[PDB]
């Protein structure tokens, strides 16, 4: 209240208001979720429109071949993260010769996003962020958020009225987490989990968005016809 | 991180004041008395060493400062603000005069450096004005006896006699009766010592008065001798006995 | 005061939203997308009637297959087409092939949110940009002071815009003709514009596969007008 | 004086049909008189169909090679999965090599 | 952080003025007055010391008038330290310009770059302006005598004779009265005290209490001399036009 | 160095600093600009509070930029002299590497964004002016006259004024000016100008100043007498 | 007012930050001493370790800077530690450059300029610490110099620090008006430092056992702190008396 | 006022309240401890379970420096990592200056200056954690806790978050109890006791344990975590204990 | 580059500039105009290094054209030469030096006196009443020491000049395809069309 003017301010009860305010710009954000099996990792995301005449906003972004992401709150944000992502990804292949372990991708996000809640003049990033990946230890799905906070999950959910598909999946746990080797019913309790947190609209064609990457399988993203199959 | 007041930190009010100067002026006013005298043939700088305490060392505290073998100063205000004034006073000395023309800058332009610096702080970003007004007297061979006041904002002016301080205004008025333009350098230091005896309250004696003057050439105090051209410094400092002697003549 | 960077309590950035603010001041702009290529339009509003019409540029080109049309404070423009420009050729040189139009967009849209305590605030101009490219055909941006950008088949910005916005959203279907798309932009700015719409007022151009992007000659339009005036009374 | 580059010998040759395309070299390695390796290769696949050999001092060669591949992967990344064709691929490495222009890579290059 | 104890020197009131230059403005009105009159024949500045006391060293003191070049002084009012902070940037750009095209700098030149300056701190920077208002007294071989004034705005003019500290108002319209433009140096002089003598706060005028200059062409044919009047010079001066 | 954004943006999408700069505009002396069929016109009023001005040596309010466009404004002094020195520098600079003049176009933009720049750069506040822009593209008869303003926009008049009571003699020159025929000649074009400043300004003393420009680099101001020729001219006129 | 936040004059001429820097100073509820001998320099300070969980030899206010120089802090430890490390760094470099060991009054002015210039400049606060520097000067002989968040600075005979620091000051003078003379006329520092502890006792009014004190000691080329068996002599020789 | 609105601020009391609201962000944080033993130390800390999603064992919260170093904290998590980041370049840059590993009390106060840097101006926000670490180096063990103002010092043991004072007091016990020393292996399970106990002041999720040691005779000097059939074996002598 | 003279008479300067420029075994050009015009009653010659002498020249126009701009007033002769001279003076000292060699003559108007400044790329500065720059000096200095007089009428001069360029012709070894002659008066500057 007087004390959510920046970033480098802290309240009388400890918390930082413009990273909790960043955090809001999230929730307003359109759902995305994740999940997991042993071979496979998928995002499902809902794209939101302007109005009729337009384009439905990209929620998913490919970091490396074996790794990516979904967004949800400011693009441009998640643009620079991503970009950021690609860079670190593509550090480690030249430098190393070493695929970027999803944990690591992890750790950098977090302690870039650390810097700009601690000095002045800078300001949270206003996205959060799914990223998925098959490395060198399996499946593996992250839950980023702008307070630099990373967590490690089985599945998860993000954007607005995710809750539904959070409380599914934590029900589904022990069903989708055994759907080792087979895509097509991987990427179902994707769909199914999402709809969980639709309300008055459903999802169509050129409306949902889906990536999955795993052991066989390069990070890739299916939109339009390629989703068809799944509504 | 870093110095990101770039600023000016003090500023005009809708009347025309500087408040910061304004206010460090005041400092100056609360600090204790200080005064200067032209004699034709010296000046007198005094003021009053007022212990903090009786278990300190106040000769390990000096008030006035040799500034060049021909140069020295006292203030009113703040002590560490005077301190640091002195250090860089005595560098520019070197820096922008004796390492270019391989002499002692005269008087008034080393005064006129002092000055600059106090200006400055009174215009830059991120600080405040210095919190004292000094008196600076010396001699140098083509201007004579001089001795000048230089104030927070950086003016600074040329004085026969003056004050500084808590007690200035009666000091002033004091000056003004005695000051004569044919007094010899012994007459000074005798109405310098009479014109602190009004502002000094306590003890008043060799040990809580600081007195130098601007005299003659001090040969005793130059180090060496064979260069017969070099004659030694004209700033010399009293001795704790030195002022006892003019106080039992008083 | 409170810094340029700041967030709301909703999540959304001050300095942004109210540039959103100046951009329903200006004037108006719109863009429609066909098979056979795109249409920007924009109402010149000049602020007295001494000062030279044609002196009015808010249509500009950026590459031969690529141009724009702005609303809100244009003097912020510049420096965007500029740098636009610079990327369409750089492009060119280092790749000897034309340069994306979602590309470009993206592009430009990075310059956008490099602001704070780079420049000291967002810019207060959305822009329509439009043209083709091989691999995506004809294509219609809308390009914010936010960092995003949205394809649109039809769209407007300015003041005009949410009503010409609806009055769009009924028009546009997937067959439109190029000219049946000049008059709707004609028909629509005339609607939602203060004066009355004529050649000096207005303007027009299209980007076709064909010829690149063209800003239409004061007669040329004029003729288009007139055009649509005679389907007007002619139900 | 320390000399920053070297040969490493081999040598490499392209020959274009009407609907294909081969680019060939040897798998010798040298130094002066002596064989680093028999079977080191030079040509290789960079991706969307465009083939690369970068042949004279091998740690020249193994840079430029690495750069284009990595230009092929931000070229995917920063225009929607588009491909490169081979005529801008060429105008890229005219950018890469002339980048140096005052400390150039010892190669002869060929895709 | 630091941006809450930022005054922002630099910005626009909603009525399109610079606060910080108006309010330094304000300061400069209550300096020693002084007055510059421009005759034919030569130039005449004259200023008050803000006052004195009696043991004020006055022979060995500048306060009011400069010396830039040999063709070329100052009359200054408000801050002193200000000033010559003001004063030898316009001294060592005097001297860049002989030293590039071996020519005395044009007066305007000068005056134009030192005005460049000012409006530099009230346009950029975040700092206070300099306080301080000059008048220019020069002589150069394509105008030959001029007078200038500049203000903490970066503003500057030129006169036929004008003011600038306290007392402005009734000074400017006294010299409009009497001034005249055949008018020669000892005129001048004369006006410039008598005006002086008439809006001084003060009880009366006495020597110790003014600094005085001329430029006029009063050397060794086409050549022109600088007279920065001694306190003597100025009692003189004094008795000689009945003002004591 | 000092950061701070001075120019931001107001809840309603204004940005104030930009406006508060048109304020000062607007406070500033009158100027405008008047093109004919074969020339252009400046007219600048010369606020009347000052007697004892030296003239000779006071600034004058049409500054050339090169020997073929000049510059007029209202607003701040100061501010006005940095624009200046910036477009006679750019002036030069276009006619090393492209070997030709400016066009006024060309220089009219330079000096508008300049202006903008100054809207959206930390540390400084914008340019208290707005400026009149007047001459011949080169090896071309056809006159151009534009007019910039704090905010960096910039357009072209058939003729424009700016300043203080500015809107007064718009008024008079959007009655007064028909664009189907300009003011065939000079004599026309000085008198049109002249009449639109009778209407705001005061006496045609020391008041008003008019500067010519025609085409191929033929710029001169006119002087007191043949202005108040123009004055007294059209007071005899106005007796009706 | 911003005139409190930041080191810049108030409209009486006052300097609050600094002012409220002081009152940091005695954050700790700490006092400190120190006395000359002939040939040494004693400080002693009160040790209070109020947690059982603490590592009691961790707990220190005294630091040795150089061979020669000792320091005693009256003030928060973090601010104590930074002005110990610094004052460290300058006392090397000193040695460094000019080839000679940093006396004690210089390396109290120096620290005294650092001070006055937080004073001074915006962007940094003082430091909420009074300095105590100690030696057995080559030139000077026996040495305390001391320093406050002000920047200033003196030579004492002997001093005190704390929020009790007046009674002990009283105390001192006392003996002082009495012994007639500018030290503690006494031949081993053992003795010294007894005179120290029990002049302490008196003006505090308390008793303390060998982990209730702090005990450095300055000679000739080495400054040494005293550890809890070296202190018990003392106690146990103070209280055979 | 307006004294807390600003970091680097003096308060006429003599505090910088920004720091102190730092702490708050730190006490509303989970609770974690640090035990010193005869030739080493254990880390613990209390992982929440947000939900039945996390996939367990894979959220690691404790952190080495060099070989030899174990951090752990309580508060803003992003913030510790900072923090860590920085102990790790300060144990880098000394170790290839003078060769040996960081002695743990030089590498205290690289983190105690770094930290009390960040309470210096208005610019910067102060650490929103305080920090458990410590370790083995040839003069023994050591343990240290560090607080947002840049205060540390040297503990027999050591705790900080919600279940501050629950642990304070079982630690305290421990002390007293076993004046002579108390071993590694069974450090590790008091450990294990102490963060059940202490997860009572945040009892409503349930949670995942985590410890580390650095012991001279059982992990060789350097850090190790804690895993498998040890770990196991401390998870239920702190089962017992709570019943 | 190659030949530049320069020649002040009672009235004017007079400054000749060959012709050629060659690189290699190649004359590319037969028609250089080896001058600038600084300001309306100020020229200036030019010869040296390839580049360098046309982009210094330029670079001294165009200061001088920004500075007539700025003070609407003409600097005078001694001022010009006295401002190149502090640029190449400048020059000789840094990373790459302007290798160029100038001549100015200028008519100064408050005076009424021609002028003639000769100054070499180290920024050598002298006022001379003949001039030239290279090889050309070795013929052309004893040869105006002797036929050279202070009260010249513009016409004698340019005979002095064919002097010069006859005496050139017969003994320099290289084809320099004439000169360009260009007269500095009082009225300002104008080029002889046919030398």
């Amino acid at each position: 209240n007087n004390y959510d003017g920046d970033t480098v301010t802290f309240s009388p009860t400890g918390r930082l208001f413009q990273v909790e305010y960043a955090l809001e710009a999230i929730k307003q954000g359109s759902v995305t979720v994740g999940l997991r099996s042993n071979t496979h990792a998928v995002l499902v995301a809902l794209k939101r429109n302007a109005d009729e005449l337009s384009s439905y906003q990209k929620k998913i972004i490919k970091c490396d071949e074996h790794m990516g992401l979904s967004l949800a709150g400011l693009a441009p944000d998640a643009r620079v993260l991503s970009n950021y992502l690609r860079q670190q990804c593509n550090y480690s292949s030249l430098v190393f010769n070493r695929k970027l372990a999803v944990e690591r991708a992890g750790h950098l996000l977090c302690d870039k996003a650390q810097k700009n809640t601690q000095s002045y003049g800078g300001r949270p990033y206003g996205v959060g962020l799914l990223i998925i990946g098959y490395d060198k230890s399996g499946a593996h799905l992250l839950e980023f958020q702008p307070s630099g906070n990373v967590t490690e999950l089985y599945g998860t959910a993000i954007g607005a009225r995710s809750q539904g598909a959070k409380t599914y999946l934590e029900r589904t746990l022990d069903t989708f987490i055994k759907i080792d080797g087979n895509p097509d019913e991987l990427i179902k309790a994707g769909v199914e989990a999402i709809s969980q947190s639709l309300r008055d609209e459903s999802l169509t064609v050129d409306n949902l968005s889906i990536a999955i990457v795993g052991k066989d399988t390069p990070f890739t993203i299916y939109d339009g016809e390629a989703v068809a199959k799944y509504i | 991180m870093t110095d990101r007041y770039s600023f000016s930190l003090t500023t005009f009010s809708p009347s025309g004041k500087l408040g910061q100067i304004d206010y460090a002026l005041t400092a100056v006013k609360q600090g204790v008395t200080s005064l200067g005298i032209k004699a034709t043939n010296g000046v007198v700088i005094a003021t009053e060493k007022k212990s903090s305490s009786p278990l300190a060392m106040s000769e390990t505290l000096s008030k006035v400062s040799l500034l060049t073998p021909d140069i020295g100063a006292v203030y009113s205000g703040m002590g560490p603000d005077y301190r640091v004034l002195v250090d860089k006073s005595r560098k520019v000395a070197h820096t922008s005069y004796k390492r270019i023309y391989g002499e002692y800058p005269p008087t008034k332009l080393l005064v006129s450096e002092v000055a600059k610096i106090m200006q400055e702080a009174t215009q830059s970003g991120g600080v405040r004005p210095f919190g004292v007004s000094l008196l600076i007297a010396g001699h140098d061979e083509f201007n004579g006896f001089s001795l000048y006041q230089v104030d927070p904002s950086g003016s600074y002016f040329p004085w026969k006699a003056t004050a500084i301080g808590k007690g200035s205004v009666a000091a002033k008025t004091f000056l003004e009766k005695r000051w004569n333009d044919e007094l010899e350098l012994e007459d000074a230091i005798h109405i310098a010592l009479l014109t602190l005896k009004e502002s000094v309250e306590g003890e008043f004696n060799g040990d809580t008065i600081e007195l130098a003057i601007i005299g003659d050439e001090n040969p005793d105090l130059l180090g060496y001798t064979g260069i017969p051209t070099d004659k030694g410094p004209r700033f010399r400092k009293l001795t704790s006995q030195e002022i006892n002697d003019r106080l039992e003549a008083l | 005061d409170r810094g340029v960077s700041t967030f709301s309590p909703e999540g959304r950035l001050f300095q942004v939203e109210y540039s959103l603010e100046a951009i329903k001041l200006g004037s108006t702009a719109i863009g429609i997308a066909t098979k056979e290529g795109v249409v920007l339009g924009v109402e010149k509003r000049a602020t007295s009637p001494l000062l030279e019409s044609d002196s009015i540029e808010k249509i500009v080109e950026i590459d031969r297959h690529i141009g724009c049309a702005m609303s809100g404070l244009t003097a912020d423009a510049r420096s965007m087409i500029e740098h636009a420009r610079t990327a369409a050729v750089t492009h060119n040189l280092y790749y000897d092939e034309d340069i994306n139009v979602e590309s470009l967009t993206q592009s430009v849209c990075d310059l956008a949110l490099r602001f704070g305590e780079l420049m000291s605030r967002p810019f207060g101009v959305a822009l329509l940009i439009a043209g083709h490219d091989a691999d995506d055909g004809y294509q219609l941006f809308h390009a914010e002071p936010s960092g995003t950008f949205y394809r649109y088949n039809a769209k407007a910005i300015g003041s005009g815009s949410e009503g010409a916005q609806a009055e769009l959203l009924n028009e546009w279907h997937s067959s439109l003709t190029l000219k049946e798309a000049e008059l709707l932009v004609l028909k629509i700015l005339k609607q939602v514009m203060e004066e009355k719409l004529d050649e000096n007022n207005a303007q027009l151009s299209c980007i076709t596969k064909q010829d690149g992007f063209k800003i239409y000659d004061n007669e040329k339009t004029a003729e288009l007008i007139k055009e649509l005036k005679e389907k007007e009374a002619a139900e | 004086q320390f000399n920053p580059y070297g040969d490493n010998g081999g040598t490499i040759l392209g020959i274009a049909g009407e609907d294909f395309a081969v680019l060939a070299g040897d798998t010798r390695n040298i130094t002066d008189y002596s064989i680093n390796s028999r079977y080191e290769p030079k040509v290789f696949d960079c991706g969307d169909n465009i083939v690369m050999s970068a042949n004279g001092f091998a740690a020249d060669g193994d840079a430029l090679v690495k750069r284009f591949k990595n230009s092929v992967k931000w070229y995917h990344f920063d225009h929607n999965d588009k491909k490169l064709s081979i005529n801008s691929a060429a105008r890229n490495i005219q950018h890469l090599l002339y980048g140096k222009r005052f400390f150039p890579y010892y190669v002869h290059t060929i895709i | 952080g630091s941006r809450r104890y930022d005054s922002r020197t630099t910005i626009f009131s909603p009525e399109g003025r610079l606060y910080q230059v108006e309010y330094a403005l304000e300061s400069i009105s209550h300096a020693g007055t002084a007055i510059g009159i421009m005759a034919s024949d030569g130039i005449v500045l004259a200023a008050e010391r803000k006052v004195t006391s009696t043991l004020l060293e006055q022979d060995t003191s500048t306060e009011k008038l400069y010396k830039l070049n040999d063709k070329i002084a100052v009359a200054v009012a408000g801050l002193t330290a200000d000033a010559e902070i003001l004063i030898n940037t316009a001294r060592i750009h005097a001297q860049n310009y002989l030293k590039t095209y071996n020519e005395d700098i044009p007066v305007e030149i000068l005056v134009r770059r030192l005005s460049d300056i000012k409006q530099g701190y009230t346009q950029h920077g975040g700092l206070r302006p300099f306080g301080v208002s000059f008048i220019y007294a020069g002589y150069d071989d394509r105008y030959g005598y001029q007078l200038y004034t500049s203000n903490p705005s970066g503003n500057y003019t030129g006169w036929k004779a004008i003011s600038v500290g306290a007392n402005t108002s009734a000074a400017q319209t006294l010299l409009q009265m009497d001034y005249k433009d055949d008018m020669k140096v000892d005129d001048a002089i004369e006006l410039a005290l008598k005006t002086l003598s008439k809006t001084t706060d003060s009880s009366a005028l006495t020597y110790d209490r003014l600094e005085f200059a001329t430029i006029r062409k009063g050397a060794n044919d086409g050549e022109v001399y600088q007279k920065i009047f001694k306190p003597q010079e100025i009692k003189d001066i004094l008795v000689k036009t009945g003002i004591t | 160095g000092y950061d701070r954004a001075l120019s931001i943006f107001s809840p309603d999408g204004h940005i104030f600093q930009v406006e508060y700069a048109l304020e000062a505009v607007k406070r500033g002396t009158c100027a405008v600009g008047v093109k004919g069929k074969n020339c252009v016109v400046l007219g600048c009023e010369r606020r009347s509070t000052l007697k004892l001005q030296d003239t000779r040596i006071t600034p004058s309010k049409v500054s050339k930029i090169d020997s073929h466009v000049v510059l007029s404004f209202s607003g701040l002094n100061a501010d006005s002299r940095i624009l200046i020195e910036k477009a006679r520098v750019e002036a030069q600079s276009h006619r090393l590497t492209l070997e030709d003049p400016v066009t006024v176009e060309y220089l009219t933009r330079y000096v508008a964004g300049v202006q903008q720049r100054y809207t959206q750069s930390g540390g400084v506040r914008p340019f208290g002016v707005s400026t009149l822009i007047a001459g011949f593209d080169p090896r071309d008869d056809e006159p151009k006259l534009y007019q910039t303003e704090p905010s960096g926009i910039y357009s072209s008049w058939s003729a424009q004024t700016i300043g203080r009571n500015s809107k007064t003699v718009r008024e008079f020159l959007e009655k007064n000016y028909d664009r189907k025929e300009p003011p065939a000649t000079v004599e026309e074009c000085v008198k049109l100008t002249v009449r639109s400043l009778l209407e705001v300004v005061q006496t045609g003393a020391k008041n008003i100043e008019i500067t010519v420009v025609k085409p191929d680099s033929d710029i001169v101001a006119l002087s007191s007498e043949e202005i108040n020729q123009y004055v007294t001219q059209i007071e005899q006129e106005k007796q009706e | 007012g911003y005139d409190r936040h930041i080191t810049i004059f108030s409209p009486e001429g006052r300097l609050y930050q600094v002012e409220y820097a002081f009152k940091a100073t005695n954050q700790t509820n700490i006092n400190s001493l120190a006395v000359r001998g002939k040939d040494c320099t004693v400080v002693i300070s009160q040790k209070k370790v109020p947690d059982k969980l603490l590592d009691p030899t961790t707990v220190s206010y005294i630091f040795c800077i150089s061979r020669t120089i000792g320091m005693v802090v009256n003030g928060p430890i973090p601010d104590a530690r930074n002005a110990a490390l610094r004052a460290k760094a300058e006392a090397a470099e000193f040695r460094y450059k000019y080839g000679y060991d940093m006396p004690c009054d210089v390396l109290a002015k120096r620290m005294a300029n650092l001070s006055q210039i937080y004073t001074q400049r915006a962007y940094m606060r003082p430091l909420g610490v009074i300095l105590t520097f100690v030696s057995v000067d080559e030139e000077l002989g026996p040495s305390i110099y001391k320093t406050d968040p002000a920047g200033y600075y003196v030579g004492y005979k002997a001093t005190a620090t704390g929020p009790k620091q007046q009674e002990i000051t009283t105390n001192l003078e006392n003996h002082f008006k009495k012994s007639k003379i500018d030290h503690i006329n006494e031949e081993s520092w053992e003795k010294v430092v007894e005179f120290a502890i029990t002049h302490m006792i008196d003006a505090l009014g308390t008793e303390f056992s060998k982990n209730d004190l702090e005990v450095g000691v300055a000679t000739k080329d080495k400054f040494f702190t005293l550890s809890a068996e070296n202190i018990e002599e003392r106690l146990v020789a103070i209280a055979e008396q | 006022t307006g004294y807390d609105l600003s970091n680097s601020v003096f308060s006429p009391d003599g505090r910088n309240f920004q720091v102190e609201y730092a702490v708050k962000a730190v006490e509303n944080g989970t609770t974690s401890i640090g035990i010193k033993c005869n030739d080493g130390v254990v880390f613990a800390v209390e992982k929440l379970i947000t939900s039945k999603l996390l996939v367990p064992q894979k959220n690691v919260k404790i952190q080495v420096v060099d070989r030899h170093i174990g951090c752990v904290y309580s508060g803003l998590i992003p913030d510790g990592r900072h923090l860590v980041n920085r102990g790790r370049e300060e144990a880098a840059s000394f170790k290839k200056l003078y060769k040996t590993p960081i002695p743990i009390p030089a590498f205290a106060d690289r983190l105690g200056q770094y930290v009390q840097a960040h309470t210096l101006y208005n610019s910067v926000r102060p650490f929103g954690v305080s920090t458990i670490f410590g370790g083995v180096d040839k003069n023994g063990a050591h343990l240290y806790m560090l607080e947002p103002s840049g205060s540390y010092w040297g503990y027999k043991g050591a705790a900080t978050g919600k279940g501050r004072q629950s642990a304070k007091a079982e630690l305290e016990k421990l002390v007293d109890h076993h004046p002579e020393g108390l071993s590694a292996r069974e450090a590790v399970k008091q450990a294990a006791k102490i963060i059940y106990l202490a997860h009572e002041d945040n009892k409503e999720k349930d949670f995942e344990l985590e410890i580390s040691w650095c012991s001279l005779s059982e992990t060789n000097g350097l850090h190790k975590f804690v895993k498998g059939d040890l770990l196991q074996e401390a998870i239920d002598f702190a089962q017992k204990e709570i019943n | 580059m190659d030949i530049i003279l320069g020649i002040r008479v009672q009235d004017s300067v007079i400054l000749a500039s060959s012709k050629a420029v060659t690189r290699g075994i190649s004359v590319l050009k037969d028609s250089d105009d080896k001058t600038r015009q600084l300001s309306p009653h100020t020229l200036m010659s030019f010869a040296g290094e390839a580049g360098d002498t046309v982009q210094f020249a330029e670079y001294i126009q165009a200061n001088i054209q920004l500075y007539s701009i700025r003070e609407d007033y003409e600097l005078s002769p001694q001022a010009v030469s006295s401002f190149v001279r502090q640029e190449l003076a400048k020059s000789i000292r840094s990373r790459r030096p302007y290798q160029v060699n100038v001549l100015i003559g200028g008519y100064d108007k408050k005076k009424n006196k021609p002028e003639l400044y000769q100054i070499d790329y180290l920024g050598t500065k002298v006022e001379l009443p003949y001039g030239a720059h290279g090889y050309s000096g070795f013929y052309t200095f004893s040869l105006l020491d002797h036929h050279y007089r202070p009260d010249m009428t513009t016409e004698e001069g340019l005979d002095l000049l064919k002097l010069c360029v006859q005496e050139l012709e017969k003994r320099m070894p290289m084809d320099f395809k004439g000169v360009i002659v260009k007269i500095v008066d009082k009225d300002g500057i104008r080029q002889v069309d046919d030398f």
